[PDB]
């Protein structure tokens, strides 16, 4: 992605304060609560009966760490996201059958989570930088769909 | 999204002409959709999506019939499509974005088959009508 | 869609907390939108969009009050926003896509300011509420 | 854009039969009728009150011809849509203040119009090729927005 040097540093700097496992569990849980149709891939996870059950489900939390760890590693390759996520893109299309709109939803939920976590430090320009990144990752993941 | 008396008139007239071919046009719309917007294929991993597939034709007929029922109950759509709203919301769980893509493909299909009837006014009415159907279908998502 | 009673309870609670900061949050949401989604600036070529401009501050306030009005009349929004609905439909003519961008930025702003109140359930209720306001505002477009 | 040899020939073949003047007029007129909010850019065009008013408006037909003629030009440069449209991209952002979502709606109406005009010849595969082209064009035009 085209991020100015400033934007890159803003992204990197906040990210350094993130507990990946924690934010991961939170973001994935919030996706499943706010946009319930996304639960369609997770029937094997058990109880998703209430917000409390979703947020507390160890499977959701585990999948969240997995998803955000991948995201996190991608942050190191801002310049080659399509490349970095090519295999995952194919996997998501061919085996998992995940509509890429889900990637966009998660990106918006992730920004809300950072906002909630960081408060005032998540300024309008830091948000803007993260918006470009989450759109970039969603695009990179949807790239190999056919 | 309100359907005026002229919109209702337009829709019943155009759908009227579809008549017998509704199922064939439903299948064609799906085909158009899978070719133009490949992400929509993610919801039918269990189908043979090849041209002429009977599964697509079968599904096309079910969609077209639901549309026919919607036209017939254009004043009472929510109740007429109740079971379909439940189904999509709670089992299929198709992302709402997809409804716009099928609606567009149905419009393209109608255009290609009803030259005379597909006037700018009818086109507008049909677009509103498909948006209303989509709204109903996703009304119980959350 | 529709707001459950639990939704209305969550909105009322969160908005209540905004309280007197509604206009300042309104302005911040706009600044976040102009920065994140620059295409929305196409509707404000007549504004000084500089950070802290009175135009943005004032506009932020008018947006906040309208949301307050809707929270207050959460059971009869169509009536409550009637005027705003006509304005957007007949004068402003803002493409419906832009409502989703503003809603997102309003959610981010609330998140950034309500650490205690922004739980998953409230987040879900606010999202739905913003979607409903958006639907009411674009309901007279065609 | 990324077009297979067969997609390129389908696009090219159909376009040789298009009367740009006629299709341009129809496409822009249908945009204003189906998505009336788009009329906000054409206050000086006269009467756009009824579909009949919009469709026989000479300023509409004239403008429509300009738009599609410029669109025809990018068909010739399918490999460099951004480079082809950069100048017009900046114009529409900076001077015209047109929300790029309008490029997407026009793209869709154009597809409808080709289907209406060509009927059975506008097959699913031909449409699919055109959908990639119109998306490319919309993207090329929104490119210089800031
Ligand atoms: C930032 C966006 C995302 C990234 C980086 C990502 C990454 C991953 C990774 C690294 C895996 C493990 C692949 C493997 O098993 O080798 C995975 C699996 C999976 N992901 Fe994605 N994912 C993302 C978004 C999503 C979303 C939004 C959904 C659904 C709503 C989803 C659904 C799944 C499912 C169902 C699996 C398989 C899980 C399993 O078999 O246990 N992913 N993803
Ligand atoms: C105007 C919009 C739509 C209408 C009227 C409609 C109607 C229907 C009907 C009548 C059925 C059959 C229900 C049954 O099995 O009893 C169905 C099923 C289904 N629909 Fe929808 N649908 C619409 C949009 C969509 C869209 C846009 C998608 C995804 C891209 C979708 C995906 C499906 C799937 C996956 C099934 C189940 C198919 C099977 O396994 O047999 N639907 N729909
Ligand atoms: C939650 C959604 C929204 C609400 C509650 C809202 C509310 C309002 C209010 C209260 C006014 C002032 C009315 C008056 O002074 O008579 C207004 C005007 C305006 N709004 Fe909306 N609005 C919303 C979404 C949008 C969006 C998404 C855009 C464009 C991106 C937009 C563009 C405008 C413009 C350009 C004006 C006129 C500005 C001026 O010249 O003062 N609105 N809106
Ligand atoms: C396929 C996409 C489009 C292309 C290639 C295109 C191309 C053009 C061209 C060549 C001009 C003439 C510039 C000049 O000579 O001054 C123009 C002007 C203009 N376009 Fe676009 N256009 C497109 C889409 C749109 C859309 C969707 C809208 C809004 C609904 C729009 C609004 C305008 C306006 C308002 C003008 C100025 C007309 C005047 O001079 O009053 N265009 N466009």
């Amino acid at each position: 992605v085209h991020l100015t040097p400033e934007e890159k540093s803003a992204v990197t700097a906040l990210w350094g304060k993130v507990n990946v496992d924690e934010v991961g569990g939170e973001a994935l849980g919030r996706l499943l609560v706010v946009y319930p149709w996304t639960q369609r891939f997770f029937e094997s996870f058990g109880d998703l009966s209430t917000p409390d059950a979703v947020m507390g489900n160890p499977k959701v939390k585990a999948h969240g760490k997995k998803v955000l760890g991948a995201f996190s590693d991608g942050l190191a390759h801002l310049d080659n996201l399509k490349g970095t996520f090519a295999t995952l893109s194919e996997l998501h299309c061919d085996k998992l059958h995940v509509d890429p709109e889900n990637f966009r939803l998660l990106g918006n939920v992730l920004v809300c989570v950072l906002a909630h976590h960081f408060g005032k430090e998540f300024t309008p320009p830091v948000q803007a930088a993260y918006q470009k990144v989450v759109a970039g990752v969603a695009n990179a993941l949807a790239h190999k769909y056919h | 999204m309100v359907l005026s008396p002229a919109d209702k008139t337009n829709v019943k007239a155009a759908w009227g002409k579809v008549g017998a071919h509704a199922g064939e046009y439903g299948a064609e719309a799906l085909e158009r959709m899978f070719l133009s917007f490949p992400t929509t294929k993610t919801y039918f991993p269990h189908f043979d999506l090849s041209h002429g597939s009977a599964q697509v034709k079968g599904h096309g007929k079910k969609v077209a019939d639901a549309l026919t029922n919607a036209v017939a109950h254009v004043d009472d759509m929510p109740n007429a499509l109740s079971a379909l709203s439940d189904l999509h919301a709670h089992k299929l769980r198709v992302d709402p974005v997809n409804f716009k893509l099928l609606s567009h493909c149905l419009l393209v299909t109608l255009a290609a088959h009803l030259p005379a009837e597909f006037t700018p006014a009818v086109h507008a009415s049909l677009d509103k009508f498909l948006a209303s159907v989509s709204t109903v279908l996703t009304s119980k998502y959350r």
